[PDB]
RNA sequence: GGCCGGGAACUCAAAGGAGACUGCCAGUGAUAAACUGGAGGAAGGUGGGGAUGACGUCAAGUCAUCAUGGCCCUUACGACCAGGGCUACACACGUGCUACAAUGGCGCAUACAAAGAGAAGCGACCUCGCGAGAGCAAGCGGACCUCAUAAAGUGCGUCGUAGUCCGGAUUGGAGUCUGCAACUCGACUCCAUGAAGUCGGAAUCGCUAGUAAUCGUGGAUCAGAAUGCCACGGUGAAUACGU
């Protein structure tokens, strides 16, 4: 079931399987089932109607799927339009946790660039 | 560079401490501090004194400080004057109830410590490096000893590169941790250079 | 050991005491939650140097600021140096 | 009653300081516990020997300091003092306490 | 009537009590097998043991400690086989025969200055 | 900028700014303690911070208070 | 080199007690994890000896016997020219390379669990089916295709 | 509950001593040295490992530890202060850590160790906190107390070979603590995000046994920045014809 949008995990377990929600992780998964009312072992797809039904009007709650990959770009954007070392680091490629550039950093840049 | 130092490596058998005392980690590190500064105090007010060791204890709040010189008379002075002297410097240095003892020599010439500081010493007295080399040990072979080893640093007679000299009678084996043996140095400071020193003196095996 | 710096130390040793040693503690204080007050934490702007993450130890004999041993508040040069001609108590080449 | 810690650095100094004090004890009364040893506490120092480069040089050093328990049963009046006849040696270090 | 046998291999520590009685095995006041049960290690404990009969010989009072599980195990069985001397001083040249009156001098080596763990040279490769 | 409970600030800049406050805005701040928190009452103020070179024309705004004075000032210069 | 080491006697097998058996484990045996090891052996020796019936070093033994070598080529650089020679393997080692082929085999099976992988290897190598087979017939051929030299 | 008397046996602690010499046996070796096995024994062939590094070689390294001949700087190459830089990044090379998973991940239960550190310290107990951590405050200068409830492992269960409950980089939001001070540039916690990576070319490294491999533990430096260094123990291989 689109449950929050889209993501329709079958067959893992319930837990394992909310994850696939964009925004959340073993623990809001793991939550969200006894706070709604759910096992863990149970397979999100095999769950009888209100065994889903519940999820998503609980999952309602925090911010998921689009809006958070949405605000989540604001966030980034209103220190960068800000100016500030934080966004000047992103519009350059370059880490912000302050780590090192003359070496390792492929996964902030990329492959190289010779 | 090589070769450990001799009674570094002996610090454990057949060669004493030359500060045995007690302390906790907290004022152990302070304690050597003063056993420093009155060491140098020690040796510069008491240049010609001949002084070769100069052990020091630590017992409650008070020092030791047991000297070996050549010359006592000097260090002595009119009626334990010099001592004296000492003395009050030393406790007033160290911050504490300070003494000094006197220890005479089983011989100069056999005495590391002793040879060297003074087979430098004539250097600084423009005399043929190796002339002191040789007479120092002839002395000491002479007064006994059943080894030893005189080294002269580089810059002998002053020539633009510096070598090492050699030189050495008896048998000095260094690898037997019991063999005893007197090692000391002392710095040559020359109108042009400095010319480090070695002794070697093997006594006794066991 | 440079001279200047030498001496650069012991100041920063004698402000850390005659001041910090009985004021410092203004943090666990006013600076502290109990009645934590931005005017008193705007106060420790005065001493500087009063403050005890200032040294650098440096050898005693020398003052190589790097290798060094609380224990025997020295560099770890003139430790082997001294330690050698036992100068040191109770330390020795060590094995096992 | 009462217990005394020995410290010294060197073993062969420290079991005369610990053999004397329970020589003079036993003639005092006292039964004394014993010269129980205790595990020696042994403080390692490696460090660098040569100067500017070459790590793998280094050189290591240690403290032994050893230790004795004596700890004297059943004191005495004349006991107590009967120490303060006798308290030398500037390599040991004693500690009585209760 | 009651024996002791030390044991120990590996800084593993072991004391054991040779008593006579069927066959009861108690390590560290508790069962052999609440201990090596369902394990390669309850095994090398009776060794000694099934090499002279056991489980109808006699029951001992296994009190080990230090080292580990292979440590424990192997420490034991020494004690055992040593104190089975004792109630027996024949039986030795057997027990020795198969390779257990030794003791397995074998003991972790210290890491080396210089090297990475008492023998793991870091490779240089620059050459 | 964890600071755990007390945005910090050195006490030069804040005698300073506080009397842009009243007399208003006008000349720049040239002050070092970049490693100051900016303050809504600097809001849209003419500050000035060092970075090793010089100072640099600095000014408040909304959202740009939480932050240490500094964190405008890029330091290094890159190509 | 001058040194004269030979066969580390090595502890028989524990649920058996066979010398092969057991080397046959540590070849298996990874990261000094014994344990680990005969709880991969004997489980993947057991759902084989099951299906050929017979004891478990019987069908262990005729498995092996397909997968033995009996020649190989040794590097030999003689005259600025590496030229390979064949040479019949001892008996020790004749084992000891088929059980070496045979994990090193099994481990990369795809399967799902390394137990079951060292199983069907295990059978397949029985009747020249599996790779383990497969590398003996490599190394067999390298043999003659060189006994100009041998 | 060694908990209490009590017991000095045992483990242990730590000072002294015994023990291994190719000493003994036989064989090869000239009836030598030796070598090869065997006995006895905890250990056998300089028992294992340390420490110990000849004469010298490289005008090898270090005037930045220190010392020092000479030469230079002496309102300046000297001295002080704040901020910044030494953490720059389009690159390349060396040394490492963690992965690519099922000899595994995850959950729960749960067993065995060594060696060390500590009054400007280690810091329990209980209280609060999702957690880092905070409050209160005992004990220990230490085989008493604390750091400290080892990991692999063993049992059960789940996962199902998937770029996958693999792997964690990156980044976003919010916090704890150390120190005047965490922008530049600290460590860590919480939620979320979840890359590359599917065992790596030519070439190349270490290691012959408690070694390799693997798994944890402590310390020095130190207010606060270890995957480094030094050190400890658990588990525990393969192979050696031959030059
Ligand atoms: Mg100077
Ligand atoms: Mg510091
Ligand atoms: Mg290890
Ligand atoms: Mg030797
Ligand atoms: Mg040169
Ligand atoms: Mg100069
Ligand atoms: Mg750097
Ligand atoms: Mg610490
Ligand atoms: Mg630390």
């Amino acid at each position: 079931a689109r449950i929050a949008g889209i993501n329709i995990p079958d067959h893992k377990h319930a837990v394992i399987a909310l994850t696939s929600i964009y925004g959340v992780g073993k623990t809001r998964s793991k939550a969200i089932l006894a706070a709604a009312g759910i096992a863990e072992d149970v397979k999100i797809s095999e769950l009888s109607e209100g065994q889903i039904d519940t999820l998503r009007d609980e999952v309602a709650k925090f911010v998921v799927e689009g809006d958070l990959r949405r605000e989540i770009s604001m966030s980034i954007k209103r220190l960068m339009d800000l100016g500030c070392y934080r966004g000047l680091r992103h519009r350059r490629g370059l880490p912000v946790r302050g780590q090192r550039t003359k070496t390792n950093a492929r996964t902030r840049k990329g492959p190289r660039k010779p | 560079g090589q070769k450990v130092h001799p009674n570094g490596i002996r610090l454990g058998i057949v060669k004493p401490w030359n500060s045995t005392w007690f302390a906790n980690t907290k004022e152990f590190a302070d304690n050597l501090d003063s056993d420093f500064k009155v060491r140098q105090y020690l040796t510069k007010e008491l240049a010609k004194a001949s002084v070769s060791r100069i052990v020091i204890e630590r017992p409650a709040k008070s020092i030791r400080v047991t000297i070996h010189t050549a010359r006592p008379g000097i260090v002595i002075g009119k009626k334990g004057e010099d001592v004296e002297k000492l003395r009050k410097v030393v406790a007033d240095i160290a911050g504490v109830p300070a003494q000094i003892n006197i220890a005479e020599v089983r011989k100069p010439e056999l005495d590391a410590k002793l040879v060297a500081d003074s087979i430098t010493s004539q250097l600084e007295r423009r005399v043929m490096f190796r002339r002191a080399m040789k007479r120092a040990v002839q002395n000491a072979m002479r007064l006994g000893a059943k080894g030893i080893k005189v080294e002269v640093s580089g810059r002998l007679g002053g020539a633009e590169i510096a070598r090492t000299e050699w030189y050495r009678e008896g048998r000095v084996p260094l690898h037997t941790l019991r063999a005893d043996i007197d090692y000391n140095t002392s710095e040559a400071h020359t109108t042009y250079g400095v010319i480090g020193v070695k002794v070697w003196i093997f006594k006794g095996e066991i | 050991a440079k001279q200047s710096m030498k001496a650069r130390e012991v100041k920063r040793v004698a402000l850390a005491d005659k001041y910090f040693a009985k004021r410092a503690e203004l943090k666990a204080i006013i600076s502290d939650v109990n009645a934590r007050w931005n005017a008193v934490l705007k106060l420790q702007t005065l001493p500087r140097d009063s403050s005890p993450s200032r040294q650098r130890n440096r050898c005693r004999q020398t003052g190589r600021p790097h290798g060094f041993l609380r224990k025997f508040g020295l560099s770890r040069i003139k430790v082997r140096e001294a330690a050698m001609r036992g100068e040191i108590p109770g330390l020795k080449k060590a094995s096992w | 009653r009462i217990r005394i810690r020995l410290k010294a650095f060197d073993h062969r100094l420290i079991d005369q300081a610990t053999a004397e004090i329970v020589e003079t004890a036993k003639r005092t009364g006292a039964q004394v516990r014993g010269p129980i040893p205790l595990p020696t506490r042994k403080e390692r120092f490696t460090v660098l020997i040569s100067p500017h480069v070459n790590k793998d040089a280094r050189d290591q050093y240690e403290i032994r300091t050893h230790l004795r328990l004596v700890d004297i049963v059943e004191p005495t009046e004349k006991t107590v003092d009967a120490l303060m006849r006798l308290d030398l040696a500037a390599g040991v270090d004693v500690q009585i306490s209760l | 009537n009651q024996y002791y046998g030390t044991g120990r291999r590996k800084s593993s520590a072991a004391r054991v009590f040779i008593k006579p009685g069927n066959g009861k095995i108690v390590i560290n006041q508790r069962s052999l097998e609440q201990y090596f049960g369902r394990e390669t290690a309850r095994m090398v404990v009776r060794q000694p043991l099934e090499l002279v009969d056991m489980v109808e010989k006699l029951d001992l009072y296994i009190t080990v400690k230090g080292g580990g599980i292979s440590g424990q195990a192997g420490a034991i069985r020494h004690g055992i086989t040593r104190a089975l001397m004792e109630y027996d001083e024949s039986l030795r040249s057997e027990l020795r025969k198969a390779g257990f009156v030794t003791r397995d001098a074998r003991q972790v080596e210290r890491k080396k200055v210089g090297l990475r763990k008492a023998r793991r040279r870091p490779q240089f490769s620059k050459r | 900028r964890s600071l755990k409970k007390g945005p910090f600030i050195d006490l030069h800049l804040l005698k300073k700014v506080e009397k842009a406050v009243e007399s208003g805005d006008k000349k720049p701040l040239r002050t070092w303690s970049r490693r100051s928190t900016i303050f809504p009452n600097m809001i849209g103020l003419t500050i000035a911070v060092h970075n090793g070179r010089q100072h640099v024309p600095v000014f408040v705004t909304d959202e740009m208070v939480g932050h240490k004075l500094g964190e405008f000032a890029p330091t290094r210069t890159y190509r | 080199r001058r040194r004269v080491i030979g066969q580390r006697k090595i502890l028989p097998d524990p649920k058996f007690g066979s010398e092969l058996l057991a080397k046959f484990v540590n070849i298996l045996m990874v990261d000094g994890k014994k344990s680990t090891a005969e709880s991969i052996v004997y489980s993947a020796l057991e759902t084989l000896a099951q299906r050929s019936g017979k004891s478990e070093l019987e069908a262990f033994e005729v498995a092996l016997e397909n997968v033995r070598p009996t020649v190989e080529v040794k590097s030999r650089r003689v005259g600025g020219s590496t030229y390979q020679v064949p040479v019949e393997v001892r008996p020790v080692r004749r084992n000891a390379l088929a059980m070496r082929w045979i994990v090193e085999a099994a481990r990369k099976r795809g399967d799902k669990s390394m137990a079951l992988r060292l199983a069907n290897e295990l059978s397949d190598a029985a009747e020249n089916k599996g790779t383990a087979v497969k590398k003996r017939e490599d190394v067999h051929r390298m043999a003659e295709a060189n006994k100009a030299f041998a």
